[PDB]
């Protein structure tokens, strides 16, 4: 509640952007470069069961 | 500030031998410097740009001596 | 985006970058949706006539 | 016991800076509770099946967030 | 001498463990005994020939076992 | 310095009124900065470009508002 309050207030706003290409070429240990790993994702896999 | 941005470089710590260490260090290069002059390959780092710099050692667009003194420093090992 | 309903926009008595349905000021005295909801195309058009 | 058998985990010693490192650790987690969470990857670690617990330190089944915050851990860096 | 040249090896130190370190060392080994028997493999090495010993421990031909046992020792951890 | 040369401003004293004279003044200032903010026209002057400052009263980059101020104060009229 207070963040949106805030977010109103135009005191604290929503920002998205993208990386610096001086970064993302060296990213992950391009020439000596170190501790900048790539972010990385994919998927699970669960499941339900019923009985009569 | 130099007003053209900065190089912020980061060393990050690293072991060379028994009681030798090469100390993470951080600072901040004017762009139109770093730009001109650099020894920084291999050397375990990361680096980004900014507005203004992003660490209090700074090597500013007048001081190149400092900074190439410099770049040789962040490859140095000390106890 | 700019804060809509501020400066210019603003009636008197209003908020400043809020339209509130429970305000008679914002509603124009306006009471169940027939009305109220007008008070609201009311004010996006005003904005929009401040874009141009 | 998770009566079931468990999934072994330990955590190797890393240097992260000067003065800072992150300790090795040893857990043994009941296999249905590794399964249902475990945020390890990137840790720096081995692990392995057992039936019984191969480790002084275990998270049975029924202790959930014990398990979470054991996770949490394995990243924490101290002197 | 061996008079026909040596093999010159060199290890560097590792960190091994909270407090643990591999100390690098430096070997001359006669070439024919280094190539009868040397464990370097996955070691932290360099090497290279010479025809004299570059190193001031120098395993002779007439050593195999003081040379083992040395070699062995490369990989050895201490306080 | 400026590191991008300088705009030299020189003005001539301009007997405008009787025990009324626009002191005549000169100043240098940064490229940058000349070009982004100026009222030379009708100043009673000269200009040329320069590597270094011409004179000693000079404007860096971040003195925006002190330039300002110094170039409508070219006209300042006094006794």
């Amino acid at each position: 509640a207070e963040i949106k309050k805030q977010m109103e207030a135009g005191a604290l706003v929503e920002i998205a952007e993208g990386m610096a290409t001086s970064i993302a070429e060296l990213q992950e240990g391009f020439n000596g470069s170190t501790d900048n790993p790539w972010n990385e994702m994919g998927f699970r896999i669960d499941k339900q069961v019923i009985e009569a | 500030a130099s007003a053209r941005g900065y190089v912020n470089i980061k060393t990050f710590e690293q072991k060379l031998d028994g009681n030798k260490k090469i100390e993470g260090k951080e600072v901040s290069v004017a762009f139109p410097l770093y730009s001109d002059v650099h020894k920084i390959s291999g050397a375990h780092y990361q680096t980004f740009p900014s507005e203004k710099a992003a660490y209090s050692t700074v090597y500013e667009e007048n001081q190149r001596t400092e900074w190439i003194a410099a770049n040789e420093d962040l490859w140095k090992v000390t106890g | 985006a700019q804060v809509g309903k501020s400066g210019m926009t603003l009636t008197p008595g209003s908020k400043a970058g809020v339209f509130d349905f429970q305000d008679p000021i914002d509603i124009r005295g306006a009471r169940w949706a027939g009305e109220s909801f007008k008070a609201l195309l009311f004010q996006i058009d005003k904005e929009a006539v401040e874009i141009a």
